[PDB]
RNA sequence: UGUCCUACGCCGGCAGGCGCGGGUAACCCGUUGAACCCCAUUCGUGAUGGGGAUCGGGGAUUGCAAUUAUUCCCC
């Protein structure tokens, strides 16, 4: 009976858990969180100055769908098209160091543990705060 | 005077390049009157056209 | 909302005219030597919000945006995000902004001419 | 020749949309932006402003295209 | 009882099977409403809003879907439910049912129980 | 009861030119709820006159290059212009984007022919299909050809060219078009 | 079908029949 | 092996599957089996009086 | 397609370095998490946040050797 996080809207979930995220305050934030660009296909910084809580809920919900994935799962994840000047477009993947910092910090949380297949997967503490949270979610639309 | 009339029976591909089509038509409000008419466009037994002018008949060999 | 009673329709920073109908982390990139990118981070250095118009800053924002303009290593500017990091003469990382790019670039062309490498010499043949 | 549309309101334009603004039987940001001389993201702005105090009833909303219209 | 189909477009392939239940529809864990593209969402609520909610009243359906793109998806995805609609009311309830919903789903849109026999053309030296 | 886009009823809708009704198809069997049904529709000849008529103009957006195969923007450019052009008219756009089409169609055009050196216009009478075919790709074309460089969106542009094409004004670019047609076919005869 | 379609398809069923199916340490020490 | 035409003929790549699409498919029928095929699905002169000619 | 393809961990912001595994292959990269597309933000008709050429500086990688810029990254 209870509502799953496949059951909610994502883009409302990656707000409200950046915003759970922020609330609680324990992420370690890196000094050059305003200073980098996320990949190099990218041309500016982005606007929204909490990014870092915005790309760890979204790295939260993605091992919650597809646990097993590591640091350059996630560089493919966000990877993108790079406009190579006057030369046909290519893919790029995503940087390396900001899926390593997002994942340690997520670790860091008791969020996120290591597995013995591979990378980083969800805590139990991970997966019942995202039904949690998705619970919040699901009252706040369905019920509206 | 605007007038309506149904294609008949299509005579043929005409035209230098086979652009226009001769073809049989005949009056719905005086189902007596039967002319030749060419068109632009691809047409069947059963289509109605509107006639702007309908006096002269169409021809082309 | 509505105009203030102190917008400046046109700035003066570093000798350059600046359109004050524009977008701040723009107006300076509108200096030389300033591209979109290291306008943005100089302005997130001195917290300064991006939604908000250039042409209605104080003198005090102007100021502090300015000092860190000519001073990026002391205010966590990193290292790599500079214009020229090791000059030739005088090895120190620096970020030159309205005449000192101008100037740089040209005695930069003018010690390539004057050491007759094929870099200067082909560039003088240019014109 | 060259748009000169206003980048802050001013004091006569702010009061002739305020109002004339809420009975056009269509509110977009472009065509308050070309009857108004306004850039887009001051109209845009404007319109969601007008939205907050309720005098404006939106019917759609898109990345591309929000539409508008008066209340009665 | 239960029963188990598959729809499919170019290299979009969908399977569904089909069980007694209160009418929860899923696709890859997913409701109907939550599949990516909103624009297409009426493509997918195709045989709801024609057959109505009553006849889906008591079925569990569950689709693994796999290829193609987004609307090759959401196509796949379509015929596979119909056909387990079809399947269902074929092989446990009466005959004359299946027969009005496959015919209402014919004259509607043909494709909702044939595939479409379109792929890309191959190239030759 | 279907209903284009969840919402747009078309029981209401009626063709005013006997021309044009079996080539416009917006009727009980032809009413779906989206533009979107990938059919196989040129597969034969004259088999495109059975579609709806807002899945030819949706086809009919997606033009000059960069917007080639974009459908899903192209419908939502339809959705959006007609939510434009009810909340503008009050009245139904489907009878709207009908009647455009009815004002719209060239009645009667002209066809190049030569022999050697003398290169003369002669008079020819426009298929209803042609008809709906150059009525639909004149608004398309003078929706496109509006907009391009303005403020305006595309959505806007699209629906005030729709409108205008309904009430058969002159600022319209189909009309202009289709009148400057009739005037050099009416002229030679 | 044809081959890959069929064959991709199949695969896709016997997962799917699977995992409705589906809803410790080795045996170290051999006695009980 | 004993068909006419098996007889009567001038004389990886195995796991390859045909299915066959009539009703909808149903995967949990017990008699699916026949609608998976295994394989791909699918001179002399008359005289005047018909007798053929053979050399 | 692959004994150069690469998973994973650490460092760096990025090119990239270090270690430890799999793959002579429908077993590993790889449930090939691709791009257009979809959603939301900013931009407002301005050779402009469109367009990227040509240039100045710095870092790295492949090679006996990169100068007449091998290539890649940043400003």
């Amino acid at each position: 009976p209870g509502v799953t996080v496949k059951d909610v809207n994502q883009q409302e979930f990656v707000r409200a858990l950046a915003a759970f995220l922020k609330k609680s305050g324990k992420l370690k934030v890196p000094e050059w969180v305003d200073t980098v660009k996320l990949a190099k296909h990218k041309e500016l910084a982005p606007y929204d100055e909490n990014w870092f809580y915005t790309r760890a809920a979204s790295t939260a919900r993605h091992l919650y769908l597809r646990g097993g994935a590591g640091v350059g799962s996630m560089t493919k994840i966000y990877g993108g098209r790079q406009r190579n000047g006057v030369m046909p477009s290519h893919f790029s993947r995503g940087s390396k160091s900001v899926a390593r910092r997002v994942l340690q910090a997520l670790e860091g949380l008791k969020m996120v543990e290591k597995d013995q297949d591979g990378g980083r997967k969800l805590t139990p503490q991970g997966q019942r705060d995202l039904d949690r949270i998705a619970g919040q979610v699901a009252a706040a639309n369905k019920k509206h | 005077p605007i007038k309506l009339a149904r294609v008949t029976k299509v005579l043929g591909r005409t035209g230098s390049q086979g652009q226009c089509t001769q073809v049989r038509v005949e009056f719905m409000d005086d189902t007596s009157r039967s002319i030749i008419r060419n068109v632009k466009g691809p047409v069947r037994e059963g289509d109605v056209l509107t006639l702007l002018e309908s006096e002269r008949e169409a021809r082309r060999l | 909302l509505v105009i203030p009673e102190k917008f400046q329709h046109i700035l003066r920073v570093l000798n350059t005219n600046i359109d004050g109908r524009r977008k701040i982390a723009f107006a300076i990139t509108a200096i030389k030597g300033v591209g979109r990118r290291y306008a943005h981070v100089v302005l997130r250095k001195a917290d300064i919000d991006l939604t908000k118009r250039a042409g209605e800053l104080t003198e005090d924002e102007v100021e502090r945006v300015i000092t860190i303009m000519q001073n990026p290593r002391q205010y966590k500017i990193p290292d790599w995000f500079l214009n020229r990091q090791k000059d030739v003469k005088d090895g120190k990382y620096s970020q030159v902004l309205a005449n000192g790019l101008d100037n740089k670039l040209r005695e930069d062309l003018e010690r390539l001419k004057k050491i007759r490498a094929h870099r200067g010499l082909r560039h003088f043949w240019g014109l | 020749d060259k748009l000169n549309n206003l980048v802050l309101f001013d004091k006569a334009t702010y009061d002739k949309l305020c109002k004339e603004v809420p009975n056009y039987k269509l509110i977009t940001p472009a065509v308050v932006s070309e009857r108004l001389k306004i850039r887009g993201s001051l109209a845009r702005a404007a319109l969601q402003e007008l939205l907050s105090k309720g005098l404006i009833k939106l019917v759609s909303k898109h990345r591309a295209q929000v539409i508008y219209t008066r209340n009665t | 009882q239960s029963v188990q189909v598959f729809g499919r477009k170019k290299t979009a392939t969908a399977v569904a099977h089909c069980k007694r239940g209160n009418g929860l529809i899923k696709v890859n864990g997913r409701p109907l409403e939550m599949i990516e593209p909103r624009t297409l969402q009426y493509k997918l609520l195709e045989p709801v809003l024609l057959l109505g909610k009553e006849r889906f009243a008591g079925v569990d359906i569950r689709v693994r879907v796999k290829g193609g793109g987004h609307v090759a998806q959401i196509y796949a995805i379509r015929q596979s439910i119909s056909k387990a609609l079809v399947a269902y009311y074929q092989k446990y309830v009466d005959e004359a049912s299946k027969k009005e919903i496959k015919d209402i789903l014919i004259q509607y849109d043909r494709t909702l129980l044939v595939a479409d026999p379109r792929r890309c053309e191959s190239k030759k030296f | 009861d279907i209903k284009l886009f969840g919402k747009w009823s078309t029981d209401d809708v009626q063709i005013n030119d006997i021309s044009l009704q079996d080539y416009i198809a917006v009727k009980e069997k032809y009413a779906k709820y989206l533009p979107h049904s990938a059919g196989r529709y040129a597969a034969k000849r004259f088999r495109k006159a059975q579609c709806p008529i807002v899945e030819r103009l949706t086809n009919s957006m997606m033009m000059h290059g960069r917007n080639n195969g974009k459908k899903l923007m192209t419908v939502r450019i339809v959705k959006h212009a007609f939510e434009i052009i009810h909340l503008l008219t009050g009245e139904n756009p489907l009878q709207v984007l009908v009647n455009a089409i009815i004002n719209s169609g060239p009645r009667e055009d002209s066809t190049r022919i030569g022999r050697a050196g003398t290169v003369r216009r002669q008079a020819v009478d426009v298929s209803p299909l042609r008809r709906v075919n150059q009525a639909i790709w004149l608004l398309c074309t003078g929706a496109r050809e509006a907009a391009f460089r303005n403020i305006k969106t595309i959505a806007e542009c699209l629906a005030d060219e729709l409108i205008n094409a309904a009430k058969g004004s002159s600022n319209s670019y189909a009309i202009k078009k289709k009148d400057e047609l009739e005037r050099v076919a009416k002229s030679n005869r | 079908v044809g081959p890959r379609l069929s064959r991709r398809i199949l695969q896709q069923a016997r997962q799917q029949q699977e995992e409705l199916e589906a809803e410790r340490e080795r045996t170290t020490r051999l006695g009980p | 092996g004993d068909s006419i035409e098996e007889i009567l003929a001038d004389s990886r790549q195995r796991s390859r599957a045909w299915l066959k699409e009539d009703e909808p498919l149903n995967f949990l029928d017990p008699k699916v089996a026949q609608r998976v095929l295994a394989t791909q699905p699918g001179g002399f002169k008359v005289s005047a009086d018909g007798r053929l000619i053979i050399r």
